[PDB]
């Protein structure tokens, strides 16, 4: 007889057995009673919101009951109707009922309540699922990474909300370890005398202290290694794998400046006894680095003063650890001798951790780092600034640098004294550990383990407290799949791990937090790691070394072609010519070079009618093989043009001309004027070239619009074109290629200075980043404006061709010194708007 | 209006090229060392110097791994991508239709099929060339799915055969 639970206007209906509907009934004479009265939408933290959410609110209520028979019959049941052949995936369940739009769209109605009743309800979860994702060796390989101190401000509701929903999978293990915290904390008293009860704080939430004290080194080491033992502890329990042989589907792991203790623990673990013991180990070492830590340089009161005024500029609150961005390291090296110039060597500011080029931290006392920052403040400017009208060889260097959330000075020569106290205490209980079985990186030298003569423990004590960071060495991946199982989620290493590794195959899955999906999907999260899909189970990063790497094709003649997402559309060579208001108004230089099979369009400067602009194009029409088609440069900035351009577009696109592509000027046309062009006259693509980041970002909002529409982006870096909108060539989309790339129909190519293979192959292939240290960051095509005026076609005067010729270039790194003096026979002048114009240096110039 | 004089310097003064102007990029001009070269063969030389170079990176000089398409582009810069499920052929095909399984996009592909042939060129193109006239497709329109009709690609796509029940009668 069919069973139907309500509450407020939802209803589930499940077909239960008939000789328990009276027992299965009782129950729910005591479920309706514990739930809260409907309200505006079960807005309730505590109310369903879905008929999967009350039925779990259900299948959890029966477990504090001692009434089995019905608990795993209810699993069975909740199994089969609401996980089709995904059984063990709730995961992904649970975050597709997000996606459901009845269910209002929020994480804390899916992730308690639904995930946190089913493994509070379920059997021993000892099943070995498909684990085929790594079976396939050479194709998939996993890496776990650790995090490290300060990856976010309040750590602590992480574990606390870990222990919520997870306490049936770390119930025997934060027991235990929590017993080995209380044994040792005795010896370490008088530093921290409100305790170390990690149990008692989270089942008494008024037990536990302020978060000033909780925050502090001391205490938040041991608590972020059992945060990273219960995330790991999870990933191996909901599997139902044991950590022995999980550890046997992972390549190599390492850690962060705190994690690398977890990091060489995780394979010294075979059995569930055995990774007990090596935590008990591990948790131990941890007290005794926050302890010594503290003690040999313990934190003095800070003046208010100082504090406000960080935080009145934007800073963090003033800490050891200072945290300076947007600058290579060759610049904070040269700053921070300045700034210790002044400075003894006992508050010394050194190169501390390196997360990137443009992201270091430094160490010392936190006056000489606010002394450090003030002067960064008189060099830097401001983030309002509008640095677009002032060239970019001659702008101010821009940063936002503030303090950590950490309490102790790590990686610099201040705790160099401890380390030999710290190894002290190793040798006073049995901390050793036994043989390593995977590879481990080093954070610093970036080597094995394995291959060491002295031990792991004090080795890793001098690494975490005096060597330096350089994080990227340590993270030499080869590999395709990263887990982060450290604090932080969002806000801590895994991000800024993956922004280092964005096309380099690497994909990052967040182990941390379950919240998906990201709009972007830059990353993944929980679920990814738990799919048992055949081949579903994979999400696959972009590898922009494979992905968007050229590749080629023969003809039926004989004749050999390059296949990329340019050329593609174009059915011929990925190499456009840019429409140019002198030169490529010629019909010659346009017809008979489609005649050899390669796209350029027409600039619509040249021509001031549109019947003359009908005469041209008939003219080339008229010329070119039959079937190829051509585009047109149009202008933006005057409104005549527009005017009379677009109507001559529109119906000739209605008679049926090869009018193929309209590459729109300098200045990016609003998402009302786009709208028209790409819907009503009927083109293949929309050439639509911006000039600025401001530009690019309306290009992609213009593309949001219309997602079904190509358009090529065509960004000059203003270093080779005539009215040259002045920025650098790679600044503007080296933080924005990856918010170009979210769009299914946009195109994107590079010019300004492109004449050769040689020059322009980098940016096809992405290689172009790798000056500026950052992942491939493929091309789809280069278009060329200045190389092709001395070409036989164009009608340019050859005097003026010779003239060109025996003039000269410029290397990259000095075009913008052109406005002083004929760099490579090439000056910047004023037009009569204003833009600027590159132009041979001659005697009228 | 500075800008046509290069071009027409017979015109300018005394046909003096210090007098007049020219637009010309810093970056590029090293490039530019041949005077009054063909604008094909200098696309050609950086057509075939990307051939060159993409080549000798993963080729390993051997052209035979490359994978040849028989006709070059027509859906989308991207390899052909439409409903992955949908995208099928085979020897012995026919399109039973209903009010199942009709939409307008989904239906060109499904005749479209997998392979670049000649048939999924002619059915997925946007437009035909008509003597040098780019026009609509015909076959989008002509093709569009009607209730009870049948469309037969048998024979591994040799030719595609549409029809509807006139006067009740296939
Ligand atoms: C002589 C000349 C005229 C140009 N005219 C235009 C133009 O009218 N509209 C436009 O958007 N870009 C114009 N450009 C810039 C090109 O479209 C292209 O963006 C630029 O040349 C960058 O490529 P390059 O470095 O190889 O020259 C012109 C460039 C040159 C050299």
């Amino acid at each position: 007889r069919p069973f139907q639970l309500t509450h407020g206007s939802i209803e589930h209906t499940l077909l239960v057995p008939n000789d328990l509907f009276f027992n299965y009934s009782q129950l729910k004479d005591e479920f309706i009673k514990t739930l809260p009265e409907p309200t505006e939408g079960f807005a309730g933290d505590d109310e369903p919101s879905s008929p999967a959410e009350l039925y779990g609110k259900f299948i959890g209520f029966i477990s504090n009951a001692q009434f089995p028979q019905i608990v795993e019959l209810s699993l069975k049941d909740f199994e089969s109707r609401f996980l089709d052949n995904n059984n063990d995936n709730i995961h992904s369940f649970a975050v597709k009922l997000l996606d459901d739009e009845t269910y209002p769209t929020t994480i804390a109605k899916v992730k308690e309540n639904i995930v946190k009743n089913y493994y509070k309800a379920v059997k021993s979860i000892n099943k070995v699922e498909s684990n085929l994702l790594y079976h396939c060796k050479h194709d998939a390989k996993l890496v776990a990474i650790f995090g490290g101190q300060g990856n976010t401000d309040d750590y602590f509701e992480e574990l606390r909300e870990l222990y919520t929903l997870y306490q049936g999978l770390i119930e025997d293990l934060l027991v235990s370890i929590a017993e080995k915290l209380n044994q040792l904390h005795p010896s370490f008293d008088k530093i921290y005398t409100q305790g170390l009860n990690i149990l008692s704080w989270l089942k008494h939430p008024e037990t536990t202290p302020d978060q000033d004290y909780l925050l502090s080194v001391p205490v938040s080491c041991p608590v972020i290694c059992v945060i990273q033992l219960c995330h790991y502890t999870i990933t191996c329990k909901v599997l139902g794998l044991t950590p022995g042989e999980f550890r046997n589907s992972l390549k190599w792991s390492t850690g962060h400046s705190q994690g690398l203790v977890t990091a060489v623990t995780i394979a010294a673990s075979d059995s569930w006894d055995s990774f007990l013991k090596n935590s008990l180990t591990a948790v131990s070492l941890l007290l005794f680095i926050g302890s010594r830590c503290l003690s040999t340089y313990p934190r003095t009161s800070l003046p208010p003063t100082m504090l406000q005024d960080s935080l009145d500029n934007g800073e963090g609150r003033p800490s050891p650890m200072l945290s300076v961005r947007d600058l290579s390291i060759k610049q904070v090296e040269k700053f921070i001798e300045q700034t210790n110039s002044h400075l003894p060597r006992e508050k010394h500011i050194a190169i501390s951790l390196i997360n990137g080029a443009r992201n270091l931290v430094l160490s010392g006392p936190p006056e000489s780092l606010y002394g450090f920052n003030l002067n960064l403040r008189n060099q830097k400017a401001p983030m309002g600034l509008d640095q677009s009208r002032v060239p970019f060889s001659e702008r101010k260097l821009k940063c936002s640098n503030r303090f950590l959330p950490i309490f102790a000075p790590f990686h610099s020569h201040l705790l160099a004294d401890a380390t030999e106290l710290i190894l002290d205490d190793v040798k006073e209980h049995g901390l050793s550990f036994e043989g390593l079985k995977i590879p481990v990186y080093d954070t610093f030298d970036g080597s094995d383990f394995q291959a060491l003569k002295e031990p792991i423990i004090d080795r890793v004590v001098k690494l975490i407290t005096e060597l330096p960071v350089h994080w990227e060495e340590a993270t030499n991946h080869k590999a395709t799949h990263i887990l982060d199982f450290g604090p932080g989620g969002v806000s801590g290493l895994g991000v800024l791990t993956h922004r280092n590794k964005e096309g380099t195959g690497a994909r990052i899955i967040l182990a941390g937090t379950l919240d998906s999906n990201p709009i972007d999907d830059e990353y993944g999260f929980k679920h990814e790691i738990f799919q048992t899909s055949a081949d579903k189970a994979i999400k696959w990063a972009p590898d922009w070394l494979k992905e968007l790497r050229p590749t080629l094709v023969k003809n039926s003649e004989g004749k050999i072609y390059v296949k990329t997402k340019f050329s593609q559309l174009l059915g011929r060579a990925p190499l456009m010519v840019a429409g140019m208001t002198p030169t490529t108004v010629n019909t010659d230089i346009v017809s008979a070079s489609l005649n050899a099979g390669y796209h350029i369009e027409l600039a619509g400067g040249g021509y001031f009618s549109p019947v003359m602009m009908t005469r041209a194009i008939d003219d080339i029409v008229s010329r070119i093989k039959p079937g190829y088609g051509l585009g047109i440069n149009l202008i933006y900035v005057n409104p005549f043009m527009l005017q009379w351009g677009i109507p001559l577009i529109k119906d000739l696109r209605e008679k049926g001309y090869p009018i193929q592509s309209l590459t729109i000027g300098a200045g990016v046309p609003s998402i009302e004027v786009a709208t028209e062009y790409i819907e009503d006259l009927g083109l293949t693509h929309l050439g639509l070239k911006p000039g600025s980041v401001d530009a690019i970002s309306q290009v992609i909002a213009i593309a949001k619009a219309h997602p079904t529409f190509p358009i090529v982006l065509q960004w000059t870096g203003g270093r080779g074109g005539g009215h040259h909108s002045f920025e650098d060539f790679h600044q503007p989309i080296i933080q924005m290629y990856s918010k170009i790339r979210r769009c299914s129909n946009i195109v994107l190519v590079a010019g300004s200075g492109f004449g050769s293979d040689e020059d322009t192959y980098p940016y096809l292939s992405g290689y172009w980043s790798e000056k500026f240290n950052y992942p491939p960051m493929p091309f789809d095509g280069v278009l060329f404006g200045s190389r092709v005026m001395t070409s036989k076609e164009s009608h340019t005067s050859l005097a003026a061709k010779k003239l060109i010729v025996e003039c000269k270039g410029v290397p990259d790194q000095q075009w913008e010194q052109t406005y002083k003096k004929p760099t490579g026979g090439i000056i910047t002048v004023r037009s009569e708007m204003g833009e600027p114009i590159h132009k041979i240096a001659t005697r009228g110039v | 209006d500075s800008l046509w004089q290069s071009e027409d310097l017979e015109s300018v003064v005394d046909e003096d090229v210090q007098r007049t102007c020219i637009l010309h990029g810093p970056v590029a001009s090293q490039y530019t060392s041949k005077v009054d070269e063909p604008i094909g063969d200098i696309l050609n030389s950086i057509h075939e110097g990307h051939i060159a170079r993409l080549i000798k990176e993963e080729y390993a000089g051997d052209e035979s791994k490359i994978p040849v398409v028989e006709y070059f582009g027509g859906k989308k810069p991207a390899s052909v991508s439409a409903t992955s499920v949908n995208i099928i052929d085979g020897n012995q095909v026919v399109y039973e239709i209903d009010s199942e399984l009709p939409n307008k996009q989904e239906w060109l592909d499904l005749l479209a099929g997998t392979e670049l042939n000649w048939l999924q060129a002619f059915i997925s193109t946007d437009r035909i060339v008509q003597g040098s006239k780019h026009v609509s497709n015909p076959l989008h329109d002509i093709l569009t799915p009607a209730k009870h009709s049948k469309v037969t690609i048998d024979k591994k796509t040799k030719k595609l055969t549409a029809f509807e029940n006139i006067k009740g009668d296939l």
